[PDB]
């Protein structure tokens, strides 16, 4: 449920005894945890929301000029004053201009004048700030079993219902026991800080279009500043790059405005992530986090339930996911009550030889009603399959044949783990989460090493990191004393793998 | 209350193009495949085509390939049907109807249907006559 | 008004797809190729230059990359 | 490819009678069949989805059945509001067709 | 005389967008919108799962696109060495106090 | 001779040929069928969708 | 929409002052200096790279220029 | 059940042809015909003399 | 004898499209640029556009960009003008005329002109009225 | 784009008089100017191509002249068939415009 056909999902287990399943919660995929007990659970990060943003310096990219002024002065009488310049609403620059005979100025030679004009502007760039507090995570999770066609479509009553739940997380209130009447308590405690490395992030809204920007880049943009300001005529700062002054070969200086650079800041925005409904409530797309998840109290609701002997029937052609598993929605009337129902698979029967991954443990049916649809899934082994459902003779079976080899499973798992290794960096650790020694060792080694990788190779671009990896390779063959040339090979391969990022 | 409404009856030139509107009420406009079905005065019903209010996806039958266009209007929650190059058979009444699990953008009939397959908001029927 | 900072120099190596990567991870290639298609003889210019530096028959191509890769952008 | 015959062409019966309509298609339409009745100048009447299912609000006066290719609708007891043209139509393969009709008349 | 060679648009506007989703296996998206060139379209493989229609699932495909309306054309005309025109002025010295254009 | 915002200048036609924006490409009256039409707009899906 | 062709690559060597030279004959310098001020450790990165090529103590600085001058723009 | 994936046409027919000549220097041909996609068009450099 | 002929006067709906024909006589149809020029009843003449009978080349003025289409018909030696999205100013009389050295496909006015620049076959004038 | 004034607006004269019309444009139209006269409900009358050239069949009663930007048409002797609205129009740069008119009347 809720995590099928959402590829980039994962399945994580926990070696039973001391529920310690710290998942790397994803705002761009789902994660399903399983346990021999403790009905299998999913978690998917719906949205990310920020409550309060502060109004740091704004920017203007659309300006307008008027009431120009030159204020010529003789080659020797000082240089131009132009009382206009007195005001800051005007932008002015002072230029040495030629002044000859038949030009006034009984002398002649290089004189000077101060060309300038009013700086009126429009289309401000509200570059607000946000901080790791009064931001807000909002997730929804779903246990399997009941709830034919889970399917967020009618989520409204599903958080009121038992199979789905909606959770809000604050850096003030990190804990949340996702309580499911009859199912469990789903203990959760997360790190609402180290998700997106906030406090270096600004919420820019330009043309009612919002996004997040690494505040360093936002500080480095050379447009006019509102600079902190509030109401009152905006005294724009630096006021110069926008307008452009130009004299003739020697004389008569004028000014151009260079119009609006809206699309220019767009093409300069080539790394930000866009963001939506903003109100006093600013929502944004993906951003990960670390969530210690505990199976403290999850009762499976119907381990004693009987296996009512009605004949079961498929409805939809149980296609499989990229993760190899396969979901089926099986309907049946014929019996009543809160039923337990069998679901196994085999290679031969007259054995039924229950084999393979059972994901949707304790599949439960609610009521006496007609052919309830009983959505669930299982995962077959690498060969042909025989998924068996009903009970015995009036059961229903079906071929599968996963067609995914065991070494192939390791392939998909390791390339997935490697992509995690890349994008989550340190956080890719404790993903399969037991508090084991080598786990904290990996966390720490990546901590120091990748932090150095940041501070040294600061924000290496696509092309940059590409050629850096290439020349590191070329050098990894050249140098003697493999000890360091192997380190060249290592960093170069790290760089190239970083260039194998999601971009493909 | 879930209910569809058509535009008034209209009369056009042979070879012209007629556009009939269909406005929805009582439901989220992006959750029901709009089916258009024709009915000549003495003839039965024959399904013309389908559009999805979301994304403006379209399909029809060969009896109208090259004349039929079907567009969305998400603002007022409406769908607009144009018949082009009108012909003497076009004098009929056309019906628009909401349909089933309009998940993305299609007809999508291998999965389930029914529960007013397309029959809750059959509206009122758009009478069109084609002559001079 | 040089909008200097091409933000790719401050990439976010994060799972969701970035702003305009689609054309970005080809734009510099089309840059250099367009520039050289417009200024061809600069090819053998760079050749005579590099063939006079390094003196390795292996660093020669490296200085070829040097020249053919300063020419496009910083010009 | 979607040829569906709907028999008979017309009928007329007294009040309180059962009537049945047949529709057989040239194709396999396992359960994707539906039934309406429409007056002249009316939106049709809620009758049947999936050829076996009564819709909410529909009187139990109506029933539908049939599995493979041919399907039977039945009015249990005729009533004055049953005058209409009845239609059966498939849902699959998407050249969606209907029946030409089955017309009623009270005596 | 300058001739009107290709112009450029740097200010565009988009509207009436369109996606046209398609199942993992039924071909790939058509989107009759794409038929016109006033619309710009690109075709992308998108994920299509269960509870998403499409009885199958896996990588499906859809063609996202929208109308390309634009403004602020760049008239990049051409000129040729003929019907260009030089205009000079010259001046002999001597008379003409304060010559001074 | 490039005139953009009633601002004119002269450009080495090679550079003018090499600019990757939509082309009117020679054209005259009639709805401008812009060429290459792609670098200007930018497409973007979610992690997998929409 | 990479407005690729920085026209300076097609300068007109003509007596009247060109479009925006005033900031242009400093813009690439401010480019490289800004970029390196933002990515400092890349300095010693380039150093260890170049010191391993050329092997001349004179081409070494040349490859230093190589690296520190591919990094800013094409990134 | 078979689904209707892309079809192919191997028997075509052409009509109402169009050329739209243009001077050596006035841009290059527009041909409002090209506007439609039901028409297939290709653009060719042709000699133009006195 | 060189002479042009238009279709009869016509009346259309506002927002419709009107097509006026212009048939030639007395000359090789592929040797004369067809110019269309409008004239409101009280107003003067304003050139609408030009088409070449050969190759169907076209051009017009901005006063009609997006509404005017001009097509050839080499068989009967005719040219067809469509005005789209008709508007209250369209009630006028339109004229078609043969013109000059129609060598390939254009207006081509930097070279010479005249000798009935476009004035031998001005035909009869096509009166069009746009109302209900 | 090629504003062309055609003076006067109207005139009226007796038979056998010379009349002259002026048209000056805001642009340089070196020789690409032409002249017509049209009745109401008529195709116009062969007058002038190239602002200086009589067409075959035109009576020598008419003449046209002018070089740079302003151009003069002249009727040598007025006659009853000269009642019409006279038009001057340029040929260059192709937003082709005409004059609003010069109207005649016999006394
Ligand atoms: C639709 O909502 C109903 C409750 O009204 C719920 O039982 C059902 O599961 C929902 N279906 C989906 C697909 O969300």
């Amino acid at each position: 449920i809720r995590c099928i056909g959402v590829s980039n999902r994962d399945f994580v287990e926990g070696m039973s005894g001391g529920t310690w399943v710290d998942v790397v919660l994803e705002h761009g995929g789902c994660v399903t945890v399983m346990a021999q007990d403790k009905p299998t659970v999913d978690i998917e990060l719906v949205t990310t929301t920020v409550s309060n943003m502060a109004e740091v310096r704004s920017y203007c990219y659309e300006a307008s000029i008027s009431d120009m002024a030159s204020d010529s002065r003789c080659p020797t009488q000082g240089e131009a004053y132009l009382d206009k310049q007195s005001d800051t609403q005007y932008v002015c620059k002072r230029t040495l201009v030629d002044r000859g005979w038949g030009n006034g100025c009984g002398l002649f030679g290089k004189g000077s004048l101060v060309t300038c004009a009013k700086f009126a502007c429009s289309k401000k760039m509200t570059g607000k700030s946000i901080q790791p507090e009064n931001l807000e995570y909002r997730i929804m999770l779903s246990v399997h079993g009941s709830q034919h066609s889970g399917m967020i479509v009618n989520d409204t009553g599903h958080e009121t219902d038992e199979n789905r739940a909606k959770v809000e997380i604050t850096p003030n209130s990190p804990r949340a026991e996702a309580t499911l009447g009859g199912f469990g308590s789903l203990g959760l405690d997360c790190e609402p800080r180290t998700g997106l490395d906030f406090s270096d992030l600004y919420y820019l809204t330009m043309n009612n279009k919002h996004w997040l920007v690494h505040k360093e880049w936002f500080h480095d943009i050379p447009l006019p500043w509102h600079a902190g300001a509030d109401t009152g005529t905006p005294h724009w700062n630096n006021k110069e790059a926008l307008v452009e002054f130009k004299d003739a070969h020697a004389k008569r200086q004028t000014v151009v405005v260079l119009g609006s650079q809206e699309g220019a800041v767009h093409t300069a925005l080539a790394g930000a992530l866009e963001a939506e409904m903003d109100g006093a409530k600013g929502r944004l797309s993906s951003g990960h986090l670390k969530c210690r998840l505990k199976m403290d109290k999850l009762r499976l609701k119907g381990v004693s339930y009987s296996l009512c002997t009605a004949a079961f029937t498929f409805t939809k052609i149980p296609a499989e996911t990229l993760h190899g598993t396969v979901t089926v929605e099986v309907q049946y009337a014929g019996t009543d009550g809160p039923c337990k129902v069998p679901a196994q698979m085999a290679v031969d029967m007259q054995t039924l030889t229950p084999v393979g991954r059972l994901i949707t443990a304790n599949p439960v049916i609610t009521e006496s009603t007609e052919n309830s649809k009983m959505m669930l899934e299982l995962d077959p082994p690498f060969g042909d399959s025989y998924i068996v459902i009903g009970v015995g003779e009036k059961k229903i079976t079906h071929h599968w044949h996963r067609s995914g080899s065991t070494i192939g499973k390791a392939f998909e798992a390791t390339v997935r783990g490697a992509k995690r290794m890349a994008v989550l960096g340190d956080t890719a650790w404790d993903f399969g989460s037991v508090g084991g020694a080598l786990n904290s060792l990996g966390k720490g080694i990546h901590q120091i090493f990748g932090a150095a990788f940041k501070s040294l190779f600061g924000g290496m671009s696509w092309f940059s990191q590409i050629l850096i990896g290439t020349l590191l390779m070329w050098l990894g063959l050249n140098t003697k004393n493999g000890s360091i040339s192997l380190m060249c090979l290592a960093l170069g391969g790290v760089l190239i793998f970083l260039s194998t990022a999601v971009s493909a | 209350e879930v209910q569809l409404v058509q535009s008034g009856p209209d009369v056009e030139k042979p070879g012209a193009s007629v556009k009939v509107s269909c406005k929805a009420s009582g439901y989220t406009f992006t959750s029901n495949y709009i089916h258009w079905v024709r009915q000549a005065p003495g003839q039965g019903l024959e399904w013309m085509g389908v559009i999805n209010p979301r994304g403006g996806s379209t399909a029809s039958a060969q009896k109208f390939q090259g004349r039929i266009t079907m567009t969305r209007d998400t603002s007022t929650s409406t769908v607009y049907m144009e018949l082009s190059s009108l012909r003497s058979d076009d004098t009929a009444v056309y019906y628009c109807a909401r349909g089933g699990r309009a998940l993305f953008y299609d007809s999508y009939t291998t999965p389930r249907d029914g529960g007013s397959w397309w029959f809750d908001p059959w509206g009122q029927g758009s009478l069109v006559t084609v002559s001079s | 008004a040089v909008t200097l900072p091409s933000h790719s120099t401050r990439k976010l190596q994060t799972r969701s797809q970035t702003w305009l990567e689609s054309r970005e991870y080809t734009k510099h290639l089309i840059r250099v190729e367009n520039w050289i298609f417009r200024n061809p003889g600069f090819a053998l210019a760079a050749a005579a230059i590099a063939w006079l530096l390094g003196s390795s028959t292996s660093q020669k191509v490296i200085y070829l990359v040097m020249i053919l890769l300063i020419a496009p952008a910083y010009s | 490819d979607i040829q569906l015959t709907q028999s008979p062409s017309s009928l007329s019966a007294s009040v309180g009678d059962r009537v049945t309509f047949t529709c057989q298609a040239s194709q396999d339409i396992r359960k994707y069949l539906n039934w309406y009745q429409q007056k002249p100048g009316k939106a049709p009447k809620l009758l049947i989805y999936d050829a076996s299912n009564l819709k909410t609000g529909v009187p139990s006066r109506f029933s539908g059945s049939g599995s493979g290719t041919d399907f039977t609708f039945t009015i249990s007891s005729l009533q004055p509001e049953d005058v209409a043209t009845y239609y059966c139509q498939q849902f699959d393969d998407l050249p969606i067709t209907f029946g030409q009709g089955t017309r009623l008349q009270i005596k």
